[PDB]
């Protein structure tokens, strides 16, 4: 794909916000694409990183990995620029072998996307209650 | 020569509809599993822009409303949302044989 | 114990409006999709409306869509149905229902009232 | 929440496939809840597991964790019952702190579910292309 | 930005000659195959000629072959079409085009002019 | 240049076969650009890679390098999906100095492309006969 | 094949030169056929070498290898015979197993021959620009 | 963003000359991205490099660095190769903190450009006159 | 030449802002000539310095240096004076030999200016994206 801007709509609990994301290039050390929030200052922006890793002599299967972090800005007294109080993290890693087909990988992707809107994962992720 | 007879040259299509364009070559188009048929779009004050190449592949700046399908003689270009911009003539071109032959054109 | 009680009720004239409500204790209300299912006096069931977890995706049938409106309050744990224009077929029981953990609803828990 | 059957729709590239997942109990020794498909042979089942771990004297974070395992099976030459050929995995970890509000957690969840349906990630996961 | 502008133009009589030119900035000119495609006033496209990377392999159709001639200048980044004998069908637009990275051309970039 | 789809014609002994190669991005961690065929399963793809390395404090030469990998696959007795049976490789390295003109490099390239179609090399490569 | 003379026409960037090559025998130590330019002096001629290696107990597959070198002659002052300033090198190595067919090996050979005339390898080899 | 061919126009003391730069990859060890001019004999090319600090999460200082070097050619009598008499260098370093905004960085860049177009600095550089 | 008031126009991300610089003398110990903006509270001024090597008779390397620093103001609550949260720096060094001509220096200066107006560098500096 091409690193373009990404608009994420119908986001949040009410489902009425947007998160717009500007591409921040790839990293020649790791091979990781980066995307940040529109606006910003550095160290107070919402970050999305994504990498894809091929087979090698060490690991035999492909590995896709998404990693999103986002801070909370608190304005203390006596200072003009905010500090970060909390980070929230999520990181998905997909593992697919070399004889896997496009249909199977799309099935995993869309299964996870459909599953995160189910009441078990609502009540697990944003209420922190386990299943019983 | 391979003659491409395009289609009836007009389409009365509305805004939100879904318009198909055909193109029927004379001979076969394949040389392997590869379809050698291309679709161009010309808006009347500017040269044609390559929409899709090898009968199924979107060029790097088309908005993915356009799609192409077909086999060996019969090829179809379809637009789904069919917005205001998509009012232009459309061309089908082959590069299997040495004389490169174009289609006649379909205004809409 | 999944409990669902209704209020509003009503005896109206034609072309009026009413607002049915639902109280919804026993479970985590804001996780589940909720729904309205009415029962005619000739004992036929009819789906009325569904809403999503946060109130974003709302579904209506064609007999309903222009003149009913549903909403949630996840802080007060309440479900709301705003009935309007009341064209004399709307003389039913109007149960609350909790949807299944799914994609399109099959009602598992039901509320008797109105 | 309580474990009931999760049925997921609009799965696949076409978005015309469903999948039902039946409850298979909670494991008391780690707190992992399980959902599986409806087969007789246990090695052929697509399964989902989900847990959430409280803070301790070591981690100091709430940790939500979802896993997806899809086997693909086929019967070989001179074999009668099908054996499992491939495994497609998925592994999501959410991490939060004690002072995070629920709207932050719901934002991270909906942000992930909206990233999984964006052309950047459906090109990186389906066709295995790093973002370039 | 692949840019292609044309010069020459012209209003000639029958049996004359003219030399169309093309300027070709934006890319490494000497790597790609270049081509001429004309457009009749009845709005039909016609392939005119192709040349290779270094100017070795040149292709013409049968309607063209005896009286048109193309050439390159990879130092000045120019493409040339030498039109001659002009038998009154040659009343078209004569676009430049960059060929695809291939064997036989499908035109990806086009030049408006003449 | 820029990576676009390379379509190659007049391939084979008869010279009546084509092959299309679609771009698969540049790898930032070594500078290797990739072209592949149009399959779903990544292990069955014919692929081409190409790179060019600048002089450093160690080599003092420009180094162009092309690799070609063609798998051949077949389904076995009692097996459903095809596995890769054989691999045919090719590995070309060009080496030049800082003062070489471009005509020398073009001469070496066209000399190699003209040797590969001469009866000495098409007898040494096709029928596996040393030149005697 | 037989070591004969080889005329390589349509060579160079313009495609109008020839390179004629006289066979210089094989080497009983290595097993490598050699060919030099018509005319010459030694140490100022264009060289082509070619070897074919069979399987053994060390390597299981066949290996064909072509290796072309060509110098640049500069006439310094005070001397009558030229010196060499620059060498340009290319060396292809093909690797084929024992169950490979003639069609596959011809496909590799003609794929490389067709690929070296493509604008990616034009712009990589004689302009030294990478792909982007 | 991604490197492309940069055509710079209206350069020189008169304002007519151009400069066409082609991309030449990213150094993986430090992230420096190169651009160079399409000129024969690669020791005699206009070369430009650009280096940006990679966006981490706890980086305090973002740093941009641009380097220009232009050599001169001298065909010395008694040789076949041109050599390098002179180089002309340029080294631009921008330094920002993690709370800086887009408009501050844009103001510094456009200020430096407007100073290089100003008669104070096309007199200190072009004619080598110190300001007094 | 002699320092004067430099008015720079069309500065910023939009291209509307101005910058009026007044001269502030020459440091006798190193020859650095200062310009600063007419702003109240002299710790909060846009400052520009320029430094040229003085023309001797046996100097081998002429060297020009330009420095820009722009501070930001923060009226901290609980004080009467604004302080400096941030600085934004710029450091440009030109290096020439004693046989360089006027057109080479002018080409380097106008090249750097045309690069700072180019979308490669109003993306590496304004948005902090490394080129890849």
């Amino acid at each position: 794909a091409k690193l373009e801007t990404v608009t994420l709509g119908n986001i949040g609990k009410d489902g009425k916000q947007t998160l717009v994301l500007n591409p921040r290039g790839v990293n020649p050390t790791n091979g990781v694409a980066s995307l940040s929030q529109a606006g910003a200052v550095p160290a107070l922006e919402k970050r999305v990183t994504v990498s894809v890793s091929q087979p090698s002599r060490n690991r035999k299967n492909y590995k896709v990995q998404v990693k999103i972090q986002n801070p909370t800005a608190c304005t203390a007294n006596g200072s003009c620029d905010p500090s970060v109080t909390r980070q929230a993290y999520a990181d998905v890693t997909f593992s697919f072998t070399q004889y896997s087909t496009d249909e199977e990988r799309a099935f995993v992707r869309t299964e996870l996307a459909a599953l995160l809107a189910s009441p078990l994962l609502i009540d697990a992720i944003d209420q922190l209650n386990p299943a019983y | 020569n391979i003659v491409l007879t395009q289609s009836p040259a007009s389409l009365a299509v509305s805004l939100g509809q879904r318009a198909t364009i055909s193109c029927r070559a004379s001979e076969s188009v394949d040389n392997s599993g590869n379809n050698f048929m291309h679709w161009y779009q010309q808006k009347p004050g500017q040269p044609p822009k390559l929409l899709i190449y090898l009968a199924s592949n979107l060029e790097s700046g088309v908005p993915a409303r356009f799609s192409g399908s077909g086999s060996r003689t019969d090829f179809t270009l379809t637009i789904d949302p069919v917005e205001a911009d998509d009012f232009a003539t459309y061309y089908c071109q082959q590069n299997n044989e040495v004389p490169l032959t174009f289609g006649a054109g379909t205004k809409l | 114990e999944v409990q669902l009680v209704e209020s509003g009720g009503g005896l109206v004239k034609s072309g009026g409006s009413l607002k049915l409500s639902c109280a919804a204790s026993g479970f985590t209300f804001s996780s589940y999709a909720m729904s309205w299912v009415r029962q005619t006096p000739e004992k036929r069931l009819e789906w009325v409306a569904t809403i999503s977890d946060g109130g974003r995706y709302i579904y209506y049938p064609d007999n309903v869509e222009g003149r009913f409106t549903i909403s949630r309050d996840n802080a007060k744990n309440n479900l709301y149905l705003q009935m309007s224009h009341l064209k004399s077929e709307d003389t039913a029981i109007y149960h609350c229902a909790r949807d299944s953990s799914g994609y399109l609803p099959y009602f598992s828990y039901w509320g008797q009232g109105t």
